Parts: structure tokens; sequence; C-alpha cells
RNA sequence: GCAGUCAAGCGUUCAUAGCGACAUUGCUUUUUGAUUCUUCGAUGUCGGCUCUUCCUAUCAUACCGAAGCAGAAUUCGGUAAGCGUUGGAUUGUUCACCCACUAAUAGGGAACGUGAGCUGGGUUUAGACCGUCGUGAGACAGGUUAGUUUUACCCUACUGAUGAAUGUUACCGCAAUAGUAAUUGAACUUAGUACGAGAGGAACAGUUCAUUCGGAUAAUUGGUUUUUGCGGCUGUCUGAUCAGGCAUUGCCGCGAAGCUACCAUCCGCUGGAUUAUGGCUGAACGCCUCUAAGUCAGAAUCCAUGCUAGAACGCGGUGAUUUC
RNA sequence: CUCUUAAGGUAGCCAAAUGCCUCGUCAUCUAAUUAGUGACGCGCAUGAAUGGAUUAACGAGAUUCCCACUGUCCCUAUCUA
RNA sequence: GUGAACAGCCUCUAGUUGAUAGAAUAAUGUAGAUAAGGGAAGUCGGCAAAAUAGAUCCGUAACUUCGGGAUAAGGAUUGGC
């Protein structure tokens, strides 16, 4: 996360690391999104930055338009598909990796979400809780 | 505290236990453990486990609860 | 030459030499601070560490977006069975150091606590303290002497006690012992409250209370000879590695041409003595009581005690603490508390507790039912039963 | 390579906020050279992987000072090496050039650390190709491809584990010494306030979380499965059924216990003496001056508190102390 | 135009296993490429049975990219003999 | 016998039951295996390992020396009675 934050964040296991693919839920003429870097991440040798639900990304666009692939832009990860705990206890996950463009300070440059989101993400970036069909 | 319900084995599920899942279509289900969450992955259908609530419901075991509705036989009078 | 990317240590060097203890029994290297106004009081306790279980409560941490929230946390036990009191020590202050002068003892001991001064019980006279059990009977000559000598001297009183290890399912039979410290005033006071307090018992609600921060302390659990990287946390070395990979490739230079104390090597992890602090108190408990897990919102008269037992343990007949988090020490294990030594504020220790629900599920296994007769109701009859 | 002295000029004005010509004094040995002292009855010869430590000529963080410093951002400098200093494309590469995150992506040493620790991509045997040179064999820090990496059971060091003798034996303890660890950031509020014409735009305290590291644990989640525990499946053999054998643990699903993971959870202390610096009183020098005497506050510093081991030749208290 | 040779490198091909300068210039591939591919050519020092250019199939040959795949890795853990 | 098959697995006739043993189950090893989420980020280099795999049916590109490519690619089915 960072500028565009609505707060923060309790933790939640990271299941994306660089190298990574997740498909995109919005409407902006994108399919998957190429992970590169995190923002917040740390610095420990041969560790691979990771991300998870919530964090704010800079990702490439293998499959789309091209106006906007061979580009990086910011992006945002709402599914996770890792187990990751809540603090009310229970654990859950997704199916599926997915992620939203993203300017830096937290708009979205599409208009709509397809399928679910992570309630630790709508309440930290508001605009896609608008955006939002379902928050769980 | 609510007290969930399995989505699979219709068992009870107390807090911090077991799983939650959550699938494409924007649809909750609630696993107590890691058996009912591997078969729903590997798509079995309860109806033909044993061990689950669903089956021993459409196979009429332990059905002892429901017995019957009676019938009326009274005029107005009035 | 000149590390190309650097990076941190693989350990902590204040917790060397990563060796053995020499008594499964830990010893309490430090006691709080007197303060000579208060009364009477201990600063310790002694317990034997069941197991954990799962608690939810309801949270009062504002700011936070969990505030008057449910939250799940993860609790340990503690069987704090009723200590006896057998004795008391002075030390006195020199230049180098505290020093024991009298170690003064009771009249009748248990022979459950006569047994930790002897290796081989089943073949002996037992013949301890007899003579100084002698030494009574006549009024107290050479014992309220000693008295007047430590109030005489000796700014510092340390107790002597001793577990009540029957009452506990364990078979060791012989009795944890313990020089445990004062830190009421007076004394003269403290003498005297234990002078009282000989030959009698200690619960543990008289110490602990509530919503307290404490230290545990506590031998780890054991896992041998290990080696290098699950004993600090190198890498492993690539997979083409002849002569292995779960080692360490470089342990030293050429300069200095020997071997640092810093570099990881391979030995014993665990049954090292460790202390961990600022463990919240959940629930301080009485045996002599069901309903002990029951709570103002569950009322479902159950004990602590899970179906079938804990694990590797049994039963919690006896008194208990319910302590937050994951302590050193496994199951079974002797555990020394402490109260802290400073105050914590911290937002975060003088947060006041109540409980909402409290886990008696099985642990040897992935137990469904927290009651035998929830069970039976949700199951129905079986064949075993009529 | 680094730092100095001076000061012509730049800097609107102004030598010195920051810079700094012509000249000049030095350090260092992380470049390359010069030399040829040691080693040719061999010191295993590039780079990377890993791992520790050290230096400071400090990139960042703590506290401060100066400014051509209004705020913000930024620059010079001081104490300080306590703490941290990345992921990746290409290259055999060191060096390098870019992408991105980051508080930051500083420099270096240790036989140009580290091959009985790895690898062996490169150089640097033998095979082969090309180009140029050569009549030719053949040559080329010119290019390309393929090409055996040995031994530790000895001494020491290190890590851990016992252990004779101290009248015996058992228990409870003290603590000399040694080691030491916690780190950094964001958001909310402070505040669109201070500040400033406006543009823009803070900080202290407080709270919630997070990063890196560490130490424990295993209630839950996940993994593992020779519980060969349950069940199923194939082929075959026991005449068939039941029950089972073999298939280098036959295979599949579930799977307790145990072990374990930032893939799970919890925890990670506060007091004093100081540095730089700013000050008080106050002389020297009838005044003035933080210093000469004396003294106050003050840092991620240092020592303690606390944490870990406990001198096997440091110690104390206490119990019992063999009869044929 | 000129000097000169026995003749003066023709057709073709190229930073190619042959190109010093050189990580050549342009484009594409990539988020980013001293790599790879396609083109340019005053080519240190290409080139015609010292065989040139090309070439389907084949190759335990050298090399780059993509899909699937995965403990190679993030980051290790566990079991068996 | 299974099976396309003197493949591999089991068994009958025939032959062996020989290879220094016992008790425990620490590290490091050799051989074998499994692993969430991601999927070559590791690395000189996808080395090793995994994945795929048989049979029947469908469908099958560029290019071509018209013979091949081609099991191309890429998909479906498979038991017992």
């Amino acid at each position: 996360s960072g500028n565009g934050a609505q707060g923060t964040k309790f933790r939640i296991s990271l299941g994306l690391p660089v190298g990574a693919i997740m498909n995109c839920a919005d409407n902006s003429g994108a399919r998957n999104l190429y992970i590169i870097a995190v923002k917040g991440s740390g610095s420990r040798l041969n560790r691979l930055p990771a991300a998870s639900l919530g964090d704010m990304v800079m990702a490439t666009v293998k499959k789309g338009k091209p106006e906007l692939r061979k580009k990086v832009m910011p992006a945002i990860v709402v599914r996770q598909a890792k187990s990751w705990r809540r603090r009310d206890g229970v654990f859950l996950y997704f199916e599926d990796n997915a992620g939203v463009i993203a300017n830096p300070k937290g708009e979205m440059k599409g208009s709509a979400i397809t399928g679910p989101v992570g309630k630790e993400c709508a309440d930290l970036w508001p605009r896609v809780a608008s955006n939002s069909g379902v928050v769980v | 505290m609510k007290v969930e319900i399995d989505s699979f084995s219709g068992a009870k599920i107390y807090p911090g236990r077991g799983t939650l899942f959550v699938r494409g279509d924007s649809k909750i289900f609630r696993f107590q453990n890691s058996k009912s969450a591997s078969l729903f992955k590997q798509r079995k259908n309860p109806r033909r486990i044993a061990w689950t609530v669903l089956f021993r419901k459409h196979h009429k075991k332990g059905i002892t609860e429901e017995v019957a509705k009676k019938r009326s036989r009274k005029t107005v009078k009035a | 030459s000149h590390r190309k990317y650097e990076a941190p240590r693989h350990g902590h060097l204040g917790f060397l030499p990563r060796k053995r203890a020499a008594s499964i029994r830990a010893r309490v290297k430090a006691f709080p601070k007197d303060d000579r106004s208060k009364p009477v009081a201990l600063t310790s306790f002694l317990g034997y560490k069941a197991g954990m279980t799962t608690i939810v409560r309801d949270l009062d941490r504002p700011g936070s977006k969990f505030h008057k929230r449910e939250v799940v946390e993860a609790v340990t036990v503690v069987d704090t069975p009723p200590v006896v009191v057998v004795g008391v020590v002075g030390y006195v202050e020199t230049p180098r150091g505290l020093r024991s002068l009298t170690t003064v003892w009771a009249e009748h001991l248990s022979d459950e606590v006569k047994r930790r001064f002897y290796k081989n019980w089943y073949k002996s006279k037992k013949k301890a303290f007899t003579k100084y059990s002698a030494k009574y009977a006549q009024d107290g000559a050479g014992i309220e002497r000693e008295l007047a000598r430590i109030k005489k001297y000796a700014s510092v009183v340390r107790v002597l006690v001793h577990t009540q290890i029957r009452k506990t399912p364990l078979a060791q039979k012989k009795a944890h012992l313990a020089e445990i410290q004062l830190n009421g005033g007076s004394i003269s006071e403290k003498v005297d409250w234990a002078r009282e307090h000989f030959e009698k018992t200690v619960a543990v609600d008289s110490v602990f209370e509530q919503n307290e921060m404490i230290d545990a302390i506590a031998v780890t659990k054991g896992h041998g000879f290990e080696g290098v990287t699950h004993r600090w946390g190198t890498k492993k070395l690539p997979r083409k590695t002849h002569r292995g990979l779960r080692k360490v490739a470089c342990i030293g230079a050429w300069h200095p041409a020997h071997v640092m104390w810093s570099v990881a090597r391979a030995g014993q992890r665990g049954y090292h003595s460790r202390t961990s602090i600022n463990h919240k108190i959940y629930r301080v408990g009485k045996g002599d009581d069901e309903a002990n897990g029951a709570t103002s919102f569950d009322r479902t008269k159950k004990t602590i005690t899970p179906m079938g037992g804990f694990v590797h343990y049994g039963e919690i007949k006896n008194d208990f603490i319910m302590v937050k988090g994951c302590i050193p020490g496994n199951r079974k294990r002797i555990v020394t508390l402490r109260k802290s030594l400073y105050t914590n504020t911290s937002r975060k220790a003088l947060e006041e507790v109540s409980l909402k629900w409290i886990d008696t599920a099985s642990k040897f296994g992935k137990g469904r039912f927290q009651t035998p007769a929830e069970k039976h109701a949700f199951m129905g009859t079986l064949k075993k039963d009529l």
C-alpha cells in the first residue's frame, strides 16, 4: 500500500512473489497482470518481494490491449488464493489470484469489477469499495 | 460468537476452526476440516457420502424428529 | 574481500552457549525489586504446563478496526496446585555478593519432598531431617535464635517451597523444590509470615490476579544434536553440492587462522533455559469447582479439561492459570512463573479482559464437539447405548 | 584514489554559504606499475554461491551545527560503524548499463578472505573449425565449440557432551568472567494548521499497524505419513468365498500423534555516565567570553538493570553421614 | 583525373564459429537485454571444388524464445532404507 | 497368467536361502519420495526432477528434394456386469 491508503493493514500471508501472474478483475481491456515489484516491500538477500491482498504493486500486461501492453503500471491485489487468517480466527482463501489496475494515489483505471474482493482491500482502497459488487 | 454449519457435512463449526472457501461466482463455503475440503476439491457429492447429515436425511436415518400433522374435525360453533 | 551483498547475521550471540541446562527446573536469575511498604507476598510461583487451547474474547483497543469485536487467541494452561512452604533462608550482602548464612526448615516434612534428597528411595531408612526435627520439641531454642539471627542480619529473604506433585497425574512423586523471594517489608515481618506459613499451603490467587502481566521461565523442549541449518537458520546449499548441503561452507578465513565463536556450527538444540516476558493472564481458576471453563456468555457447566484430557498430561482437577500465548516448555514440564520487574502500561497491558467462550474440544484429533452431551444430542443414540 | 594550505576569480552586490584557477604539503595501499627479497623435490591460479568478522574515508537512521535555509525539498560539516545497505534482464565476468522497489540501495580488507566448502561458466593441455601471418611444420591477451576437480580417521581451533581428584553423598543457591539485540518505516490525529503573496506545505507528543532480525511454541491452518491406522484399485498366488502374500514402502483418498513453516501464533525491558553541540556562573585580559578552575542538559554511543552459560583448581548455606 | 599490378575480390554473403575499433547503428523480442533474430556495410582480416550462397529430412551437436511442468528458487520442512 | 511382446510384475518344475551380526534411530551423507501459494524469479545454462506417455476416434500448419514433416500440433473415450 502507501500514498492512497485509507489506513493500515493487519498482516496477511504472502502468496504473490514476483514473476507471478494474476488475472485481471476489471474492464480495462486487460486479461492477466505480471507482477514485478511491491510497494512497501523490505530488503533481504535472495528473498523475493512478495505481495498480498490489499497491496499495491507494479505490474505489466502480457495479454490485452497494446494500448496497455509493454509498459509498467500500478496495480492492486484483491484476491490471493492462499489461506490467510483473520483475527476473528477463520482462515480463508479464494480460488484465483486477481488484481486490478490503478494510479499511484488509488484511483482505478476501469470502472467495474468482476467477482468478489477482500474486505481487507475494500477497507483500504475506497474507490475499489465503490466499484465492488461484493465485499467479504 | 456465531456457530456456523459445514456447507458439505452439515456439522457444526466453532471459531478458529476449519476453513472458508470462496468460489469464482462470489459464493462462500465453510468446511470443518481438510477432509471435507479435500472431497469438495475432488468435487464429490455429499448425498453419496455416508457420514453426512444430508445423506442421513435423504435416507431417513435418525428421522424420528418429524412425525406427522394431525387432521382437524370441528365445526365453527358460532 | 568485501562480502558482495551484505546481509544480517544468522542467530543471536546472546543466547550462547546453546547448550543443555544443568537442571530441568530453571532458576530465576532475577526477582523483582522490593518496596518496604507493601504487605508480604510472593514474587513467583511454580506450575506444571499442561497444554494449549483456544480462546475467544472481545477487544478493547481503540483506534483499531477490531474494536468491540470478537477475536480468537491461543492460550496456554498451567496446573498450579497449592504449593507448600518448608523453610526460609537468609541472604546478607557482601562485596562479593548475596550470601546465604542460614537455611531454616520446618519440623514435619512430606515423603514427596524428602524424596528430593534421595536418588534411591526404595532402599533407605529415609533417615532425613530426623535430628533437625528433634531440634524442635524443645520450644524454639536452636530455631528461634536462628530466626533472630536472620532478623538481625539478612537484608534479603527467600522462602523454600515445594510442589504438591501427587495431586497431578504425573508419575514423578518427587516434589520440585525452589527458593522464592519475598517483596513485602520489614524482614522481621517477612520471616514471621513464613514461620506462620510453615507446613502450610499457598494458592495462586493470593499472588497473581487477572489481567496481570508476567514472565514465564522454563527449560525449552529438546530436539537433540542438530545441524547448523536448523539450529541457526542458514541457507541450504544448492543441489549440486558434493559432500552435503545442509552445511555452512566458509567457516572462517585464512586469518585469523582459527575458527570464531560467532560461526554457525552444529550441536545441541533445545533444553535451554529461557525467559519469555509480558505474557498476560486471562484467567485464574479454582480446581475446587466445576464450570471453570464457563463464562458469563456460555454458561455450560464444563471444565477447562478438554475431551479426552489434555495430551500426554491428563486432567486439571487442581487450580490453574490460563495465560496468553506460547511460553517455553513442553507439556508436563515444570514452569517457574514470575511477576514482572517493571510496570508496563503500553495501552496493551492495562487492558481489562472478559472472556466469551473457551474450547474444550479434543486435541487428539480434529475435535468437532466440546462436550459428550453435545455429541450425544447431535449424533443420536448409538449401538453401545440403549 | 582521498584530504589539506593559500586565495585569483564565480556566486546580482560579496574571496571563502557553496565552489575554486596558477602553485604547493601530505596520507593510503581497495587500481596499475617499478623491483625481484621468499617460494619451481608445486603454497591449488578468475568469477559467482555460502558465511563470519573488521575498518571508516557515513549511503541511510539517532542527536547537532552552518546556509545564497521562509515552509517543503536540498547542500556543507561534526560525534558516531551501534544498526541496515535489496530483487532482477544482459554478460564467464569483476567493472559496467538499465527496470523497480526502498528510509537507503556507501566504499573496502582479511594469502587480491573463502576449491580436503561447492561450482567449473572463463582462462590455461591434448580434439576440431574460421580468419590473418608463414613456402611449411606451425603462431595469434584474435574469435568458437567439447573437455576426470582426489583424501581428513591425526594435532589445534570451534561447536556441543562427559569426567578423576578436593572427607563422601544429596539438595538449595551466590556470581567473577565472557557474550548480548533489537531495527526501520507508513497511516490517522497534530493540520491543509504553523510558514508563505500564492503556489504549495511541516514537525514534537499520542494511537494503530507494518518491515528486517531474533527466541520460543504447535490451540488453530497448512505440509509431511511406515500408525503400512481405515478404505478402495490393478496384476498374480493361496481351488472358490472370507482372510491375506508379492510388486525394493505396489498405487490412490483420508489420516491421528509427533516434527515443522512469517505458509501459523506469541513475546522481544528501563536507569545512569557521556561525545558532538548548546549553555550557567566566571576569570585570564578591571570589559567580553560555555573553560582555565567548577558545573547543567544531552545521541542509534558506553556501563549497568534484564537475558544466556557458570570458573570443571571461585564460593557459601543446609540434610544424612555405614558396626559386625 | 592519376599512380600501379600477373591480375586488381566478379556473382554472392556478413559484426556470421571469420569484424580490431565493438556492448557497431536501426528495428523487434523484454518492464529492463553486451544475449537472440532481421536489415545496413570502405569487410583490421568474407568469398567461390582452400569450394560460395541456399537447403526439406536427420542430429545424445552449439544457441535463443514461448506453452505445459515442476522444490531449481522465494524457504524450507518431513518420512523411509 | 496379464500383456502387442522370450518387456516389466507374480507363480510352477529345478536351484538357492550364500554376501560379518546384534541394539538403538543424532547430526552430515548415498538411494528413494512428497509438499501449500507462486512457477525458472534460481542458474553460466531449465542441470536434475516433474509433467506427457499405451490403444481407439477426430483433426493436423508452414516448408518440401512431393518421398516426408507427423505420434505434428491439439482434443475426447478407456472399468465391472
